[PDB]
RNA sequence: GACCCGGGUGUUUUCCCCA
């Protein structure tokens, strides 16, 4: 709904099958843990990491 | 395994094979036909085991 | 070529010992074995 | 006999109320596959409007 | 946010565990008067464009055998169509590719035991064959629950 | 399906009482008396075996598939 | 799937140390202590213990996530006592204490035996 | 063997067949169409019959 | 080369890739495949 | 310093009283029984034929959960810690399990007394699954009817219950200190009055219940707890008691070694 | 010295999941 729905996060590595998220950023994304699901896009390129982790962030 | 077979009859001619005598000393007969024979149905080798074929 | 692949094997050390499985990947010195027990797949050395 | 046979077959299968040839415009969604997730949903499906 | 805490011992006991079936049909079409589909093992030899599983758990007639376990991507039933033979019999020793196949492995992400076999012949009086598969599934982080 | 070996919450061993808890439910006494005479105090445990359901006497009502 | 294996909680692995000591130098005499594959039942026993030595000025434990077994130590004690000769005292401690328990539990259960 | 000898094999043993679950279940089974069909022809003397061997060969436990 | 059984009479016999697929006894049209030889372990989890 | 009191005891639970101990002692010492304490279980199952109606990872499962005598575990090895090529009998346990219905009717149920030990460490009392009398017939494990039969071989192996719970010697350790709240470590939700809405504690008698006059006391610490080990019959209550406190003392022992050959 | 592969429909429809 807003460009809030796309924020950039840091890689952790985790044990089991879900993506984790710290419980402040579940306003924005408007999502709770009853079944929601999250999409996720890797950048390919040193630009488009520069971008995601100098605007996005 | 293949004693309803059609061809049975003839395959089983002429054979020779062991036999209980019972009356038991094995011994060798000599097929000289067969003859089914209704009502005579007989445990074979187990209870389900049902057959009519007799051997002459 | 490989003659231990798509081979039933045992597991005779580690924390895995005694468990059926089959042979997968054979490159060499690290064999992919898929367990019986469980659903999954794991590396193991050719002495084990 | 294979007018009628291949009629409701396709009509019960398919689930479009009508002729094979006029599958637009009919009323679809008539049939559908009885829910066997567990008991209560079968009956539920069963009773269904 | 929705979510709960599950007991893992419970979880070790049996709480919640339950039992997964899929299964799997396939059958011979045939195609004209001779030109028929065969449930047999391929070989890399006589048969062309294989899948990139494994073969080596069918059986002679094509058809894996319940209590096997199976992996995803493996070849459950094995099945080949005709194709019209090329040149090769120039100078290929037999060795000329004259079937196609058309395998079914199992789901990629899926694996489990095969549980039951079935064969039987459809209303053409063709072979037609139904694979089971069965697996349990454990409880773990992310499965849904619901009072 | 079958009556569980073990609590789930806390783990006592309840798979070896079905066949008491049946015999006494049998001689008339009431569910709460007999799952005290079974030494059953926790609740945890009590609700293994009140509320299990026996299936397997419906899944042995069919034709063994093999002989 | 991606389901970690169980014996991962206690099994240690051989490129692994069970126990790696590194200063903290913000504050004068204090260490931080990582243990591997271990959790609050000896965090806590250790913890507790150390608390009531007169010439431990700081102790505190923390796990940091869960789905890890292991746990850090902050410790820190007084200019004359190296923290180290600390942590064996209390473990030399507890050791003691529990094997006094055993002996009277054993005396006891003999008697209602 | 041919669908044929199939079929001739499994008449002969049908024939030798005293009884089995699934083949009495499938006689009463007939034989309960054939009951409703004659039903339905207000054949009153066939329907006796009928219900005599149905009656004889039901009482299972 | 295979063995099989018989769906309703639970007969077991084996087929040439050849013979009509039916039961020799009772002509049953399903039948089903019989239990691999391999080993089958469990974790007993 | 430390001091024992038992309340009851048996062999299969221990009510005992710790007094002059921390709480958080009491707790690793708990914890300990809970999770950390080797006993002996099921661990493989191998599937020689197995045509009842439950799936062979049902019985697996199980067979898993039923306790076997773990008495002499200690004189046994962890089976990765055993250099033997496959499994030997010094790092398990072989069981073996035939059941099979005779007749045409009735049904056949099978017990874990079926459970036969055929190989094991040497005059080691380990392996026999428990039985609470000599004609207990155990845990039910499946039933069969006419021509079903389940033939199986079952390897049992040294374990702690952190791997898995069918491992965990004990059922549920009741734990209980300051019957009468005199510290004030909880506060009692109420209605209308906290006294007389709360039932008593089971050792509600074992301590004076505070004067009406008596100020707090800020200086007291939790002294007395009251706990109750019960367990599954592989290991007797005082047995579990004995091999927890050895589990924690060899536990600091490692970490006391570790500390004094860091330098 | 006998030496290991690399491929996948389409169109409709239905029933679900999260907002
Ligand atoms: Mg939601
Ligand atoms: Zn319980
Ligand atoms: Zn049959
Ligand atoms: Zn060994």
């Amino acid at each position: 709904l807003h460009k809030m729905s796309m924020m950039a996060h840091r890689v952790k590595v985790m044990p089991y099958s879900t993506f984790r998220l710290n419980l402040s950023v579940t306003s924005p994304y408007n999502a709770d843990f009853d079944g929601d699901e999250m999409n996720l896009h890797v950048p390919q390129s040193e630009e488009t990491r520069a971008e995601l982790s100098q605007l996005c962030a | 395994k293949y004693w309803y077979y059609p061809e049975f009859d003839d395959v089983v001619k002429g054979m020779y094979l062991r036999l209980n005598t019972g009356s038991s000393p094995y011994k060798v007969v000599e097929v000289l036909g067969s003859q089914r024979i209704k009502g005579s149905a007989y445990g074979l080798n187990s209870k389900e085991n049902n057959c009519d074929m007799y051997l002459k | 070529r490989d003659p231990t692949l798509n081979k039933t094997v045992k597991i005779r050390q580690g924390g895995y010992k005694g468990k059926i499985g089959i042979v997968k990947e054979a490159n060499g010195d690290r064999f992919r074995v898929e367990l019986h027990n469980p659903n999954k797949t794991i590396p193991i050395p050719c002495s084990f | 006999s294979t007018t009628i046979t291949s009629g409701l077959k396709y009509s019960l299968a398919t689930g479009n109320w009508g002729e094979q040839k006029k599958a637009m415009s009919s009323r679809a969604g008539v049939s559908q596959v009885l829910n066997r997730y567990t008991y209560s949903s079968t009956l539920s499906h069963l009773r269904r409007t | 946010e929705d979510s709960m805490i599950m007991n893992q011992s419970s979880i070790d006991r049996g709480l919640f565990r339950s039992l997964f079936f899929r299964s799997y049909m396939d059958q011979e079409k045939r195609f004209g008067i001779s030109i028929v589909e065969e449930f047999e093992k391929p070989t890399r030899a006589t048969t062309l464009r294989l899948k990139h599983g494994t073969y080596e758990k069918l059986d002679e007639d094509g058809l894996i055998a319940p209590g096997v376990r199976v992996s995803g991507d493996d070849i459950i039933i094995g099945k080949t169509t005709p194709i019209p033979p090329d040149t090769e019999e120039l100078g290929q020793r037999t060795k000329y590719h004259t079937k196609r196949d058309a395998s079914t492995p199992l789901r990629s992400t899926e694996n489990g035991i095969v549980d039951q076999v079935l064969l039987t012949t459809n209303q053409e009086g063709l072979k037609f064959v139904k694979v089971r598969m069965r697996t349990t599934k454990v409880p773990q982080i992310g499965d849904k629950f619901a009072s | 399906m079958i009556i569980p070996v073990r609590c789930f919450s806390c783990g006592k061993v309840v798979g070896d009482k079905w066949d008491a808890y049946l015999r006494l439910l049998e001689e008339g006494k009431q569910e709460g008396d007999a799952l005290d005479e079974l030494k059953l105090k926790r609740y945890c445990c009590r609700r293994m075996v009140l509320t299990h359901v026996d299936l397997i006497e419906k899944f042995l009502r069919y034709n063994p598939l093999e002989k | 799937m991606n389901a970690p294996d169980r014996f991962e909680l206690f099994i240690l692995p051989d490129d692994v140390p069970k126990l790696k000591i590194t200063p903290d130098s913000r504050v004068p005499n204090c260490i931080i202590i990582k243990f591997e594959r271990e959790d609050h039942t000896l965090a806590n026993l250790l913890r507790e213990e150390l608390a009531l030595y007169p010439d431990v000025t700081f102790v505190a434990y923390k796990v940091e996530h869960p789905l890890f077994a292991n746990f850090v130590m902050r410790l820190q004690t007084e200019e004359g006592t190296r923290p180290k000769q600390a942590l064996e005292r209390a473990c030399a401690s507890i050791i003691n204490k529990l094997k006094t328990l055993d002996h009277k539990f054993n005396e006891e259960w003999n008697i209602k035996n | 063997l041919s669908n044929d000898e199939v079929n001739s094999i499994v008449k002969m043993k049908q024939s030798l067949s005293s009884n089995t679950g699934f083949n009495t279940v499938l006689k009463k089974a007939q034989l309960q169409e054939e009951l409703e069909e004659a039903r339905d022809a207000h054949d009153h003397e066939r329907v006796a019959r009928i219900e005599a061997e149905l009656k004889s060969i039901g009482a299972e436990s | 080369g295979v063995k099989y059984t018989c769906g309703a009479c639970a007969h077991n016999f084996s087929l040439n890739k050849s013979d009509p697929v039916r039961c020799k006894e009772c002509g049953h049209r399903v039948i089903y495949k019989a239990r691999t030889k391999r080993m089958i372990q469990f974790d007993a989890r | 310093e430390p001091k024992v009191n038992i309340i009851n005891a048996q062999d299969d639970e221990v009510e005992l009283m710790l007094s002059d101990v921390n709480l958080s002692l009491a707790n690793s010492l708990r914890r300990t029984m809970l999770a950390e304490v080797p006993t002996l279980a099921i661990d493989l199952v191998e599937i020689k034929m197995n045509t009842s109606v439950l799936a062979d990872e049902f019985i697996s499962h199980r067979l898993g959960l039923i306790p076997l005598v773990s008495e002499d575990v200690e004189e046994m090895k962890y089976s990765r810690d055993c250099t033997c090529e496959d499994y030997c009998d010094e790092c398990s346990v072989v069981l073996e399990l035939s059941a099979r219905h005779e007749g045409e009717e009735g049904t056949t149920d099978v017990y874990s007394s079926s459970l036969i030990k055929v190989s094991g460490p040497g005059n080691l009392n380990v392996g026999e699954p428990v039985r609470r009398d000599d004609y207990d017939q155990g845990i039910l494990l499946c039933k069969l009817r006419n021509h079903q039969e389940l033939n199986i071989r079952c390897i049992a192996k040294k374990g702690i219950a952190k791997e898995h719970a069918k491992w965990s010697p004990c059922s549920a350790i009741a734990f209980e200190y300051d019957p009468h709240n005199k510290l004030k470590h909880t506060d009692f939700w109420f209605e209308v009055d906290a006294k007389k809405e709360w039932p008593d504690s089971k050792y509600a008698t074992w301590e004076e219940p505070p004067k009406p006059g008596e100020v707090f006391d800020y200086k007291a610490k939790p002294n007395r707890f009251y706990m109750t080990v019960e367990t599954t019959g592989s290991l007797k209550a005082n047995q579990v008691f004995s091999r927890g406190i050895k589990t924690l003392q060899e536990k600091l022992a490692n970490v006391l070694f570790e500390l004094e050959n860091s330098r």
